[PDB]
């Protein structure tokens, strides 16, 4: 019931193992260990069979069959209703009294959700048969009084570890397009004109590691990136981007909101594979996707998507609700004071947060025949009750970097107050 | 007496517990002899080809009733069968004596009830083959052995009896 | 060798486990396990066929299929040539010498046997594969001098625990009638016209738990009361005796000698299935089964056959020969002083036993509305050499119960000596 | 970094060592929970049925050249899966505390690299499926795990790397 | 002599015990090497399909009527040997050094004997597939080995040798 | 690359156990084994098949087929690429560290040869699958640097225990004559006319254990001798001499070189079997083989070949050139001095060898009619070096027992040194 700060798309969650359904549905057997004496319950796998369960929200797309496919791309599973895999459990009775032995088959609970703007509008539950549960403990006493107990809710009861794993896929629905060559310093991507149609991915890899900036011309549609989990360390051409058909997905940075006008700096390896989902566009126009290795301390936002600001040359309050990124993660927002420049003339701003706490870091974007840089010019250990006002030189650039320390909702809000 | 419960009138499904023994049967699969520190060990494999429940149906309760009506709130024991499970036991004799073992199944009793005034009208009974329990005895041919050691005459349970009940609907 | 306390029909005798044939020819292998490691045998039922050995004095009836038949009724065995049960047998060598690992295959020695008047005139001997024997020893020395050993003579030798658990089971040529009706605290059924056949059984439960006295309207025939074993607490039906066709039964009370005139009393659980064997009647007379539940110390018989005597108007001895009850177990004897009643009339009687010991109890049988009472007359703890003379009342009925001390032979014989 | 090799030029067969657990496979296989003193015991039988090799070819290196290569200089693992192999894990419980453990497979990384002025140029990657590898963790209902115990971002070599190589010709 | 029995004339079966390993078969089954600490276990399965017994006919004494005289008085081994029987060894390696074990069957010989003047004229011999022994030794590179712990060459007992008769009628 | 001191023809060395190919070609796989955990690797045999491996210099004759029949006659091996036989290993890691478990697939090298005046003409190499090899150490640093390592020269490494187990078997493409009846004290055997076209073995047993001569009528050609490896106690016949077919032979003594006149002296057993090869004659006249047991101290030479010397009646060196026996074993030389006897008159000899060392025996061969007899001259510690010499009487006989004390030669040289 907490908030997923994560982007719209599928993912598949490890919600554990040793998951067992309730009244002993999944009890093998129980055994009676006398004192002095061993007792053993095996899956031997004289028969390679086993039964999954399953639980959808949508049987029409969220399929037994299609959630299977899902938890193919995120763990890469192979064997769903068989197993070769045995497991035995073995216990000596002491000599002074016996031991009572009963074994239970389980399953590890992966959750399959399509969420859609902090919100699962579908859900499937996948119960992967797992190695079993046994639980020992003191024979009870033949003559221990009966008593009449009601049989419990039909249900599942979580008896491994806390876990709760997520990791994303990509969207089977939308295609994926692929930059061939390694992208060098500078990259122009045209976006096909399939995007009218629907949202895809672009698969690439850069030449050298670093840090990058990606956006598309206007700064919109904003983009969302992903790591291609595994694609490290694989098959490696210094000329050509190998393949993997890796569907697991990592969210590095990016947001859904339309009129996120942005852009992204993230860092890159050139070890790994990545992935651009570039929202459905919808306009006769051709969008392009531009890459630029940075070099300078703009690696300070590493792995950030950069807001910029709109209609600021007003007073008071300035709003923008965004997709909050998880605790310790950041978000920032790109500030062109209103007005001329000439040192002198600025202007007071209150920068403050309201949904989500978290520390902020202002500073001053400069230009340079060396690339970017930035300055700080103050840092804020409380930005939902900062009042502490600053002086903004006009005609000037500035970011504000937010580290999330509290994820109180899904939406974290931005507050560019202007004094004067 | 076992047919007083304290339950609302109607048809319940009961789940009498695991570790149940049945009448006779004792030595049915044999009996195993070791001495002098050797490590014994008997199991087996309760594949469905054998391990068959037995049914005690009544009137109001026929075999199907009484399957579906356990099936549905207690573990499936019809699917289960198809995956074979094995269980073992092993013991060591003693330094200078003889020891016997002998295997025997267990089930799990499960019940379907008639209830009228708080007490049992009808009951119909079925054993889920379960897995096995093994008796020990030190011995020598001399020793004289207490027959209640190998013979048991009347069904009942090597673990607490149970009493987790759902009334039936329809 | 010994006495055996039944009434005629068949028996299946659970003689005892680890039966083996001499001359090694049950010998699965030697070990020879080297000081420091540790030997193994193993039964692993990679093929599940097991070789019953049988025996029978009468090839005709008691065959194997027919033998393996009773012992199904009797104990219930499912698989007869066949086991997936496995066994294995571990042992680990010491530092300091050789031990030799010998592994035998082993038996169940079950015999059935048609036991009629205190002989048996039909048997078969059935040696069920059991889970085998393991003999540890030290290793012998290779060259201890070899010793020319003829060969033992061909047969078993018992190697488990001292074992002799009879169980006896329904005559199969005996028909099964049935009263569906739980028996209330009066009843009268009428023997079928095939009782002069035939004897049969009738299978029958109370209404309520108590005792009951059980007889033919003449207390001839004799009656013979069996108990279903493990008939208790099953499938059960207020209103109707639900069925299990257990043909395993234990013997309660009863003879089968064709004069002993009499009716039962015995104690009857509810909760429980009950037989009575009525022998053969052949008469076109219709015969009648009587229940009637005593309220009162008539209890005191429960569980024993009350033995009507005659001919007891002359002077001296008068033996009554029948077969005797169990160490432990009871037998009675009823008596109605010859005379007219009159408190001061009596007739002086010395009761003793000839063929086995026993402890007697003397009681004067009384009537009232509230049913029958007994009233202890004297006791005797020594019956084969009792000499104590007593003085019962002419045209009264006295009731004497033995309870048998000493099985000498088959039948126990009762002497009621009249002084006067 | 990884691509830096002190070899002439030329294409080579690698043996990267047996030990490479797979990027996210953990837990395909599931997971074994006992507790109080409890021996534990999960194994399995790579048969070649089930236990298929992971091809990540490259221009120069398809998946034939990859196995006829790497099964000429190592050893041959398509004969190999043809003969069952087996390997089991056992572990106690502690006395009063659970256990988790979960297995996956292990491989031996095989590689065929394209060497050009001491850097590889290209990259061919082959696991060919070893035994098997588990992890274990105590617990209790409160405790909470760190998630890298579930889950393995990068393919990785439980053991020590190697770098066995041989010069291809033709 | 071996040829000097106390037996009155006439033909005989004997038994001569079990433990019978045959000349040179020694590492037929090959051996096993491991080191310190390790536990090693090697063992079988006398299926009739291998298991096989060794016939040695006379004139007097072809293998039809060797096998049932045997087969008459002693063990069936025609019938046992349609049912699966297992045997292991194990043994643990000491903390630094290798231990070498290999597996070789054992059988019982049994005999067909031709007497006359309380000698043997005559003698069949037959040998029926027991179980198996194993022999055990520590060793390093260096060491140098009896190569009679490798080598029988002449069938022998490693238990005590037996002499168990019954005069053949007919 | 050492002497191998055997006559002419096949062999089959068991090279040991333990064998595998380099760069882990037998790796089965590693098992990292955590601390307070057990690990296990087993063979289980779920399938039988196993891969010999095979290595030929010719395989027209010494083909696979040929070479696996060859290991059949000497060790009897009957399966070769199937296996019932399971092996398998147990480590458990200690408290404080993690253990690494390797195991490998080995094999035992048996090889085949055909061995010629002292060469190898023919060699092949069989690698019977074996019961495996466990490596256990600490386990490895996963941080560890990795070190380029060439792969090592495609090849075997022994892993086992030193083992050299050499077993001649019957050439398969001489001819086994046999001598049906038990030899008594004195036989003679005419020699088939087949071997005019090869070489042949006469398979036969004496009558009476003891010491016997053995030879041509000529002493020509040599004869050599084995025993048929494990024919003792088994089948017998005092009749008859009752067959094993057996292939496996050790030689006991004799040689191969054309020109050595010579006859053999050796001990046999009755309970034994024994081959004589004898070499193809190629003549048309029918040559005998002449068998008589010896009584007397001629036991003395027993297992020799006693080789006549000719050619003695000159001055100086008189040397022979012979196939060394093995250490320990002995070779003899028969001397008739030149000239007529009669006491007195001698000839001084000095005895020397000069291949391999040795300990020399002179003795002075008498008649008696209780057989022969030896009277020992004098013994010689050192034969290389020996310069002492002897007077020996003029038309007397001497026999000169050799034993090997140094293997330095496939050839031994005797020289009979003639002073005068
Ligand atoms: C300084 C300022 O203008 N802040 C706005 C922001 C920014 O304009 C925006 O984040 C771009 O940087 O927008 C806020 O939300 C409103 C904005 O997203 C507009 C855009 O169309 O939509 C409003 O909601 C619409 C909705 O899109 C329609 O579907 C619906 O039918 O009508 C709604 C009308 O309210 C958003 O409220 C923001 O929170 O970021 C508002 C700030 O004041
Ligand atoms: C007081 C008295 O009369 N005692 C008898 C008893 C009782 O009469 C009897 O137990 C009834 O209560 O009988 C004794 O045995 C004889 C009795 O059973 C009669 C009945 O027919 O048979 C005698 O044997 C017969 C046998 O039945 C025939 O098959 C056979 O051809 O002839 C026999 C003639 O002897 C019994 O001996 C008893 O011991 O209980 C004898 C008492 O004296
Ligand atoms: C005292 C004496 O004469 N010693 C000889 C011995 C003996 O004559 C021989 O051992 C018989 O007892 O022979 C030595 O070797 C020569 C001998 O074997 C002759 C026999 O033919 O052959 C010589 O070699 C031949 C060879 O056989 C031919 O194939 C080849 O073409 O020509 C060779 C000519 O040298 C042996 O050298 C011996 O060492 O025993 C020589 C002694 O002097």
């Amino acid at each position: 019931q907490t908030i997923l700060p994560y982007p719209n798309g599928l993912y598949v969650i490890n919600k554990g193992d040793g998951y067992m359904r309730t009244n002993d549905k999944d009890l093998i057997g129980t055994l009676l260990i006398e004192s002095s004496t061993s007792g053993s319950i095996i899956q031997p796998r004289l028969r390679n069979t086993t039964r999954p369960l399953f639980n959808t929200s949508n049987p029409t797309i969220f399929s037994q069959e299609y959630t299977e496919a899902r938890l193919n791309d995120a763990f890469n599973i192979q064997l769903f209703n068989t197993s070769t895999t045995l497991f035995k459990f073995v216990e000596e009775a002491p000599t002074n009294k016996n031991i009572s032995m009963k074994v239970y088959n389980t399953y590890e609970k992966y959750e399959l959700i399509n969420y859609q703007n902090g919100n699962i509008d579908d859900k499937a539950e996948y119960y992967l048969p797992s190695l079993g549960k046994c639980e020992v403990s003191d024979a009870p006493s033949p003559q221990a009084p009966v008593v009449e107990t009601p049989v419990d809710q039909d249900g599942f009861i979580q008896t491994g570890p806390n876990e709760n794993i997520i990791v994303g896929v990509i969207n089977p629905s939308e295609n994926i397009e692929e930059i061939s060559t390694p992208i060098p310093d500078d990259y122009t991507y045209n976006i096909p004109t399939s995007i009218q149609n629907n949202a895809c991915y672009v698969l690439f890899k850069v030449n050298t590691t670093g840090v990058y900036k990606i956006t598309t011309k206007n700064n919109l549609p904003p983009l969302i990136i992903y790591e291609a989990i595994g694609s490290s360390n694989r098959n490696m051409n210094s000329n050509n981007l190998s393949n993997d058909n890796i569907k697991a997905i990592k969210y590095i940075t990016g947001l859904n909101r339309s009129d996120a006008k942005s852009y992204l700096i993230v860092s890159l390896f050139k070890d790994k594979n990545y992935y651009i989902r570039i929202p459905q566009i919808s306009s006769s126009t051709t969008s392009q996707l531009i890459f630029k290795r940075e070099l300078g301390n703009i690696s300070d936002l590493a792995d950030s998507t950069v807001n910029i600001l709109d209609n600021l040359n007003t007073s008071g309050t300035h709003y923008y609700t965004r997709q909050s990124p998880d605790v310790g993660n950041y978000i920032s927002y790109q500030l062109t004071i209103p007005g001329d420049f000439n040192n002198i003339a600025s202007s007071i701003f209150s920068f403050r947060t309201r949904n989500n706490q978290g520390i902020g870091t202002l500073y001053r974007l400069t230009e340079s025949i060396n690339g970017y840089n930035l300055i700080t010019i103050n840092n804020y250990s409380d930005l939902l009750n900062n009042v502490e006002p600053i002086s903004l030189l006009n005609g000037a650039t500035y970011i504000f970097r937010v580290k999330v320390t509290e994820l109180n909702n899904y939406n974290i809000i931005f507050d560019a107050y202007r004094n004067s | 007496s076992i047919n007083n419960v304290n339950l609302a009138d109607g048809n319940y499904v009961v789940n009498r517990g695991d570790g149940w023994i049945l009448s006779r049967q004792n030595q049915n699969l044999g009996g195993n002899i070791s001495n002098n520190g050797c490590t014994a060990i008997v199991g087996d494999l309760r594949i469905r080809e054998t391990a068959t429940p037995y049914y005690y149906p009544t009137a109001s309760f026929n075999e199907e009733y009484i399957k579906n009506n356990v099936q549905n709130v207690f573990a499936n024991f019809t699917e289960a069968s198809e995956i074979p499970i094995g269980f073992e036991f092993s013991k060591t004799a003693p330094s200078n004596k003889s020891l016997y073992m002998y295997l025997q199944y267990t089930y799990i009793r499960y019940e379907i009830i008639k209830v009228l005034q708080n007490t049992v009208t009808e009951r119909a009974v079925l054993y889920v083959p379960s897995l096995g329990y093994v008796k020990s005895i030190e011995f020598n041919s001399e020793e004289q052995i207490d027959k209640n050691f190998y013979f048991t005459s009347q069904d009942k349970c090597i673990l607490n009896e149970k009493f987790i009940y759902k009334k039936i609907d329809d």
